[PDB]
């Protein structure tokens, strides 16, 4: 975690659908912006999305490592990787480099697939501390402006249309409060039958 | 000063219906060993208010001499029994001298606890500097203040300092009742000081139980 | 430092750089330096930083790509070339520092004219415009005011003439000479201009 | 050992406004860096009949700064025979902090109150004296967790700008919900809360007890 | 902590307190600062318990590999003590050995924090509270004592080294060593009470 | 913290933003970066929040004293030298300021720029703050000194928008003042400018 | 991070608090600090959760591999030895004060391992940042040969005294009896909040801005 | 930094300086700055260094000399003026740093056209040529090769044109604009040139 | 250096060694670590002799100004000792007072390096070699001794604190104090010779 290359991710869990949002700021220096199309969320599987947050030299590196390991595990099993085995994999990949850590604060949003479907949201830290959360979860630079923010705008179980508005207002009200992040927003709400890549016209300040 | 070389232990000050109960051990550690084992730490500054030390002991006499002169100065104009300096006035003075030193570099490391009877509805208009039954106080006239080395000042029903703030205070925040009897007070402090004797290095026996009743200030020396 | 301006159009990519070599910081050793590391597969790379690390990395990344373009009869994709050099910076970050900043730019027959951007660390990201060095604080704003969609080469060079004259007026070390790398219609030409 | 004289005693102060009322809520937990000293230390101290002040820095620079401001405010009421407005108290308090600019008062304070018949005003600043007239503010350990919540009700980012009415009956319940969210997430936020509502006829001392975590 | 090793006329005694605090906090109250290696020799460790607990796990590994090396009842003490010096070639922990043997009657060694294996045919004392009772030992230590004479000396030495030290243990573990391998852990729980 | 100055054919046009952050958190979005001094001289606080706001108000005490003792309007050069001299005494004390004083004295439309250690520099196109260099470069392509007030205030908004977009330290509401020959007009807030959009996607 | 444990006449009861914080802000109000080593022993640790979560996984499998090699239940004296030989190699990095205990061939033991590598058997212990508050009330009412019910409320009071008298220790309290037959995993003393409940406000449907929506219906694998 | 070239002839003194103000080191705040502090008694002083300390010292040394030139009907001698400002730097060295470099130059009716030279500290010494700043390493050598005895103004300006073009070619921050202070025959004129 | 102050049944004794080394070198061999202030009280200083020799020059200045203040034979000890605390309001030096008075029989005080003036009605010990003989004192100190009983105790305490310490003095200066102001400096030159 560093102020260099700021940004943050957040994942919300509705009734049967889950949503993950992030900003799109590639901060060159701490107080600088050179790109507004830096998606911090990656399609790791058909129903297992990951969101990395932190330094950009480790976000792109950890994504290439996870894609090298997930594809090596999906074709070896001839079935897609679930979330429970993928979530514990990140807890070992991050711990395998405990001396030279990867400055990333990931998040994992994806259906557990018990025909059935479960939310299964979790986050980590710089070293790989697993944190299972059946409700909303957030990690990034704006972690301080999002824990208390989502605590007042969160319902127990919401539908698909209600989860997107509950997560868009949760991110737009916190990205405008932070200075080193928030040059855009790209919420990826997904249901067990379809995904939605909805962008937001956030405050370009 | 600079560096708590002669470190002292902590005191425990609770209040009940008959008055304040402040107790402490007489062991002052010097570095890593008990050099002095017969030094008092519950100093009397008035006929109704007492005060306790913690942390540095050599710096503590400087604050004691500053407060005992104010007692003689206040006694010089005692033309009525209501003109005596209440413990709230002594607490605001110590909290003020700690803040002035906080602005400078020297902080005078201490954890001063001022306790006493914050009222004058009892006949004591005859003070003796050098030398029957108790009463019932409304719980509002029993002031017990605390002063940190940073100048933090407040007051509660029970005030615990030093290392006992983590051991005796937790045992005191759930067992303390309002208007306890005299025997129930020392049976709780002796039980909480027993835990401090087993889980603290700079602590020992030789308790100095000091009670501030409505008839004066007493002294005792149990051994648990 | 050294300004590395890079502007990407809809059917072209123009890279700008400084032709001043600063060895023994008080004086300029040689004018008309070589910062661009032209790759045979229409991928003009542009580095920036210390002269010692831009030469040990621009050469290593050129022969490693020329080897791949010769081991196979094909040519390297600009998306694959941009992420290949990004991996070498992250690999050569724990052992050697490599204080270099590169502006990856090329052309592919499946993705159009692309342009990437890096940093001291590995911060690859595809952009339409970008800058590097200490002069980036004075040229990244001009490109935003003049980035009309569906640009052309003759209008993009007008932006740089409206940009080079700004560095000559309100920058610390006033740069006068520049070197452009126009990549319009598979014809990489070097149009170095002054003032 | 160098004796760092700055410690954060925790606590948060919430501030809201409207047309003729201001709400200043604050928890009452005075704590050390990790332990809890006491569960009652009012961070809100009244000054006049229509102006109060809350703070959340160290408890040393709070009882001093409130008494130093009350001493100057008690001098002005007798030298001019008139109570001071909030517009003139904020200027007096802006120069008090700059008088100790090299050894700053480690206490971020909030000024609330009403001067005219209605005119709900609020004042918030840093630890040195850059007072600015704001419409909502939060200060303390939970300054980063409550400020985005209050930025959704007063200011807006939604498409349809709803909630055109903000009455005192509903605005009090929002601060009671905002201070509850600080206790459930921040660590230094206390349990007892003193909701101070300043209407056109005085102040109110409504209480509330939160989680004693 | 404190450690006292006195030599009898026939055997050797070892005793130590049980406090082992960690930064003015008693986190390992009533522990075992003494350790058993064989039927004849014991090792009482001091200093930091982090780097010292690994040495006892190593010594126990080498001593069982050395006692099985010779024969069934082939044990040694001096040879085992000098091996502890080789494990100090960084960690810092002072140890006090001591036991019975067959080549000689009894033996005792003292290993410092750097590697000196200076033996002591009279007695030895080490630890944190060792400084407060160094002169009291030399004044009361005779040439040859009895089982009850030396026991009354270490009972006062550990009690004196605890009364004037913040690393005061609770119950002390006095361990005897003789020819017939009595090795009884005479553990007491007597506190200090001064008279004047 | 991005500030501006123009000194056109008409009076000086001062424009600022309204963001005040503390590291990686925004304190408030409604700070007043324009601090007036007199009926004609109006300062521009930047850099530190109150490290310069106090002296901008302290200058108002010194000027108003001189405004009555000599019953004549002080000049901008005298208002700048006074602020630069009182700031030099606090050079190695820990201050952090940037102030652009501007007004209308008896000799044209003067304009100055005072730094922390009293680096009083006179010019025509000043700017200071975190995102200063971005707004400093937008004016080099359009400042022509012969632009009417209609296309002048648009340049102040266009320059700040490009400065609050690349920098993270600045942002918020945009203020733009126009010093008249006998006072100064005002414009309050934009807060969201779309100079290059059609609401399609995100730019780059 | 108040974690305490004590022994009884036949079992070892542990206890912890469900609250993990980043230091100034809590991360989650429910975090199971109790871990499953095997059927007869359980562990719980303090400090950094990263160097503790992997240390448990490294110990949960190394014990299971050693359990499958032999045919007896794994002894508590074996996992402490593997932790001692592993923590000394990373004494400056793997900082985690772990306490564990359970039944074995001997009596119900309870080992407390410090992050620097030391370890010692204890009849009752506490660990974490709220250890002083827990060990205070633990030393007051610690009898001998107490029943499971008499040990259930003591370990519950030891954590509850470590919740109110501490800042970074809250949430619910969970215990785990480690008797000879099996284990237990209960969550008593939920401590319901009878204060003003949170009133979440669901925002209206047409909101946000949405410049472009990339709607994609993908149902390929169920 | 800022180059401060100073050449003294046999009957004239020509001072050269930089007209670039460097506040917020990345960019140039204003061009055509004021470094020369002209004294009324034919003593053109020229300072160099930080803008904050050159203004607090050039003003203080000007009013202190103008006071002496007004308290008495005479004018200050250039030898006395050079050692007066040297004393103020040594006096204001223990309390305040004053990182300034001055080139004292003037004219006296008893010693001819003089020219002095100082440093960060007080290092006054009468010289025939001198330089300051970081550009002194590139201009102190040109003056030695072209210091033919019994020079003239028209040949001394030719030396500076042979000197300013050298700083524009092999110096870090290429200076283009300059300001000259010719002091030939009691007529101090400001001939600022570019390139 | 070492300093030992024991209280008699009627008077008080003070003794100290004379080594006062400076960086493992004996530069001030056979010095006077004890000092005279009046006919009834003596002050034995320890610690660094730099900042401590100025305190004795100040105390001697205030005591002669205080003894002349009252009358001809008006002297005081407790009042003079608390004045030493005021001279600790930086220098670091521990001092041990002690003398006879008229308000009470005898008195003894101990001033630490920071300013504590904790008196000791039983006995006191301070200095560098004080740590090695703290338990030996508490074991052999009775309630009331004689002139010859206490003299044999300090003769062994300084000799024991010197045998196991590098700041071992040569000749020791034992100073007595009584009612009739005997104040004889019983200085001996006995070395230590162990038996076993």
């Amino acid at each position: 975690i560093y102020n260099y290359n700021g940004g943050c991710v957040l994942g919300m869990s509705g009734s049967n659908c889950v949503a993950i949002a992030c900003d799109l700021r590639l901060g060159a220096n701490t107080f600088t912006t050179v790109s507004t199309k830096f998606s911090k969320i990656f399609k790791m599987n058909n129903n297992v999305y990951v969101g990395l947050s932190g330094l950009a030299t480790d976000i792109q590196t950890l994504y290439e490592i996870l894609r090298y390991r997930v594809n090596l595990y999906e074709v070896r099993q001839d079935a897609e990787m679930d979330v429970e085995c993928f979530a514990n994999m990140l807890s070992s990949i991050l711990y395998s480099n405990r001396f030279s850590p990867y400055f990333v604060n990931p998040i994992v949003v994806g259906f557990k697939l018990k025909v059935n479907y479960e939310p299964y949201l979790t986050a980590y830290d710089l070293i790989g501390a697993k944190c299972e959360t059946r409700d909303f979860v957030v990690n990034g630079v704006t972690s301080e402006q999002l824990f208390g923010m989502c605590e007042s705008l969160y319902v127990k179980d919401q539908d698909e249309n209600g989860l997107f508005e509950t997560i868009s207002q949760c991110l737009l009200s916190a990205l405008d409060r932070d200075c080193i992040s928030g040059w855009g927003a790209e919420v990826l709400v997904l249901t067990p039958e379809k995904i939605i890549k909805k962008k937001l016209k956030a405050r370009m300040d | 000063t600079l560096g708590p070389v002669v470190t002292g232990t902590s005191v425990i000050a609770i209040k009940y219906k008959h008055g304040i109960m402040i107790a402490a051990d007489r062991k002052a550690s010097y570095g890593s060993y008990a050099k002095f084992q017969n030094v008092e730490r519950i100093f009397k500054i008035n006929n109704k208010t007492v005060m306790g030390f913690s942390g540095e002991l050599a710096d503590a006499q400087y604050l004691h001499e500053l407060l005992t002169r104010k007692n003689i100065n206040n006694l010089s104009e005692k033309k009525r029994k209501e003109d005596m300096y209440t413990p709230q006035h002594y607490h605001s003075y110590v909290s003020r001298v700690f803040y002035v030193r906080k602005n400078r570099i020297d902080p005078l490391f201490n954890n001063i606890i001022i306790a006493g009877i914050n009222s004058q509805k009892y006949d004591n208009n005859d003070d003796n500097v050098l030398l029957e039954e108790y009463k019932e106080i409304h719980k509002d006239d029993l002031y017990i203040g605390f002063v940190d080395m940073h100048g933090t000042n407040f007051c509660d029903d029970y005030i615990t300092t030093g290392y006992a703030r983590y051991f005796a205070l937790t045992l005191l925040r759930d067992h303390y009742k309002d208007n306890m009897t005299e025997e129930e007070a020392r049976i709780l402090i002796n039980e909480c000081l027993r835990i401090l004797y087993f889980r603290d290095a700079t602590s020992s026996n030789f308790i100095q139980i000091v009670k501030v009743t409505s008839k004066g200030v007493e002294y005792e020396e149990p051994y648990i | 430092m050294d300004t590395l301006i890079g502007l990407r159009g809809n059917n072209f990519v123009v890279l700008a750089a400084d032709t001043y070599s600063i060895n023994s910081i008080i004086k300029l050793k040689n004018d008309d330096n070589t910062k661009f590391y032209d790759i045979h597969g229409n991928k003009c790379l542009l580095l920036g930083g210390s002269i010692g690390d831009r030469l040990q990395f621009g050469e290593f990344i050129r022969k490693n790509v020329h080897l791949y373009q010769y081991q196979n009869n094909t040519d390297m994709f600009v998306k694959s070339f941009a992420f290949f050099t990004r991996k070498n910076l992250a690999y050569y970050l724990r052992r050697n520092p490599f204080e270099v900043n590169c502006l990856i730019a090329g052309y592919d027959k499946k993705d159009g004219y692309q342009l990437y951007w890096c940093d001291y660390l590995s911060n690859m990201d595809s952009v339409n415009k970008g800058a590097h060095g200490y002069g980036a604080y004075l040229v990244s704003a001009i490109l935003d005011k003049y980035y009309h969609e569906n640009l052309t080469v003759d209008e993009a060079l007008d932006i740089f003439k409206l940009c080079f004259e700004e560095l000559k007026k309100r920058f610390l070390l006033t740069q006068i000479n520049y070197e452009l790398r126009i990549m319009y219609d598979n014809k990489v030409e070097t149009q170095y201009v002054t003032v | 050992k160098r004796w760092y004289p700055y410690i954060d005693n925790g606590g948060t102060v919430i501030g809201l406004t409207g047309k003729d009322y201001v709400i200043l809520a604050a928890d009452t937990r005075l704590s050390l860096s990790y332990s809890i000293y006491t569960r009652f230390c009012p961070k809100i101290s009244k000054l006049t009949d229509k102006c109060i002040i809350g703070s959340s820095g160290m408890q040393s620079d709070i009882k001093t700064l409130h008494s130093l401001l009350q001493k100057k405010i008690q001098l002005f009421v007798l030298e001019h025979s008139h109570y001071p407005d909030i517009h003139v108290i904020a200027r007096l308090l802006c120069v008090i902090l700059y008088s100790r600019r090299f050894f700053p008062y480690y206490a971020f304070n909030i000024l609330a109150g009403v001067d005219e018949n209605n005119k709900g005003v609020l004042y918030n600043y840093d630890s040195v004296g850059s007072y600015c007239e704001a419409t909502h503010s939060c200060v303390g350990s939970g300054s980063q967790l409550i400020l985005p919540i209050l930025d959704n009700r007063v200011e807006q980012k939604n498409q349809l700008i709803k909630n055109t009415n903000f009455n005192l009956g509903d605005d009090i319940n929002f601060v009671k919900d905002a201070i509850t969210s600080a206790t459930e997430r921040d660590i230094y936020t206390g349990d007892k809360t003193l909701i101070y509502v300043i209407d056109k006829m005085g102040i109110n001392v409504n209480t509330l007890d939160l989680k004693q975590d | 902590t404190t450690i006292i090793g006195i030599i009898y006329d026939n055997g050797v005694m070892l005793a130590c307190d049980s406090r082992t605090s960690s930064g003015t906090f008693i986190s390992n109250k009533c522990s075992r600062k003494i350790n058993r290696i064989n039927e004849n020799l014991y090792v009482c460790r001091s200093g930091a318990s982090a780097h010292s607990q690994k040495i006892i796990e190593i010594i126990k590994h080498y001593c069982v590999s050395m006692k099985n090396e010779n024969r069934k009842k082939g044990r040694f003490h001096e040879g085992e003590t000098i091996y502890d010096e080789t494990t100090y070639d960084f960690l810092s922990c002072a140890l006090i050995f001591g036991g019975y043997d067959k080549i000689k009657k009894q033996q005792l060694y003292a290993v410092n924090l750097n590697g000196s294996i200076i033996e002591k045919h009279d007695f030895a004392v080490s630890g944190s509270g060792s400084i407060y009772i160094q002169s009291y030992l030399q004044d009361k230590y005779k040439k040859f004592m009895t089982k009850k004479e030396c026991f009354n000396l270490i009972l006062n030495c550990v009690k004196y080294a605890m009364h004037n030290d913040n690393s005061s243990g609770g119950l002390i573990r006095i361990v005897n060593i003789t020819k017939s391998f009595v090795e009884e852990f005479t553990v007491v729980n007597t506190q200090m009470n001064f008279q004047y | 913290t991005t500030t501006l100055a123009f000194k056109f054919k008409d009076g000086i046009i001062v424009a600022v933003d309204s963001r005040a952050s503390m590291g990686s958190f925004i304190s408030s979005q409604n700070v007043e970066k324009i601090i007036e001094i007199n009926k004609n001289i109006l300062g521009t606080m930047a850099g530190g929040a109150a490290d310069c706001l106090y002296w901008e108000k302290y200058l108002g005490k010194i000027i108003k004293i001189y405004e009555l003792r000599n019953n004549e309007k002080i000049s901008v050069r005298a208002a700048s030298t006074i602020l630069s001299n009182i700031l030099y005494q606090y050079k190695g004390y820990g201050l952090c300021c940037g102030i652009i004083l501007s007004g209308y004295d008896h000799t044209g439309f003067n304009m100055f720029y005072v730094d922390d250690s009293g680096k009083k520099v006179e010019g025509n196109l000043f700017s200071c703050g975190s995102g200063s260099t971005y707004a400093y470069s937008i004016l080099d392509s359009a400042y022509d000194y012969n632009l009417n007030l209609d296309q002048a205030v648009e340049l102040a908004r266009n320059a700040i928008y490009h400065a609050t977009f690349r920098d993270g330290g600045s942002g918020g509401k945009v203020r733009v003042f126009h010093i008249h020959k006998n006072g100064y007009d005002k414009i309050i807030e934009g807060e969201d400018v779309f100079d290059l959009h059609y609401h399609y996607t995100n730019p780059e | 991070t108040t974690i305490c444990g004590l022994v009884c006449q036949n079992a070892v009861i542990l206890g912890a608090d469900t609250r993990a914080t980043e230091g100034p802000i809590v991360a989650d109000k429910n975090c199971s600090k109790l871990h499953y080593i095997s059927k007869n022993i359980w562990c719980a640790g303090a400090g950094v959760a990263g160097d503790l979560e992997h240390t448990t996984l490294w110990l949960q499998h190394n014990v299971e591999l050693h359990r499958l090699n032999t045919n007896t239940q794994p002894r508590v004296s074996m996992c402490v030895s593997r932790l001692t030989q592993e923590l000394f190699k990373y004494q400056g990095y793997k900082v985690c004060a772990i306490v564990l205990g359970g039944v074995d061939v001997n009596g119900p033991q309870l080992y407390g391992i410090h992050p620097h590598g030391s370890s010692c058997l204890l009849p009752f212990t506490a660990l974490g940042s709220g250890s002083l508050n827990a060990m205070a009330v633990l030393e007051a009412k610690y009898r001998d040969n107490m029943t499971i019910e008499e040990g259930k409320n003591l370990v519950c009071e030891a954590i509850c005294a470590g919740i109110f008298n501490d800042l970074g220790s809250g949430g619910n309290v969970d215990i785990c009896v480690i008797t000879k037959d099996s284990y237990q995993h209960i969550r008593p003393y939920k401590e319901p909040n009878m204060r003003l409940y949170h009133l979440p406000h669901p925002t209206i449907y047409p909101k946000g801005t949405t410049p472009i929506l990339s709607e994609k219906i993908e149902y390929i694998k169920k």
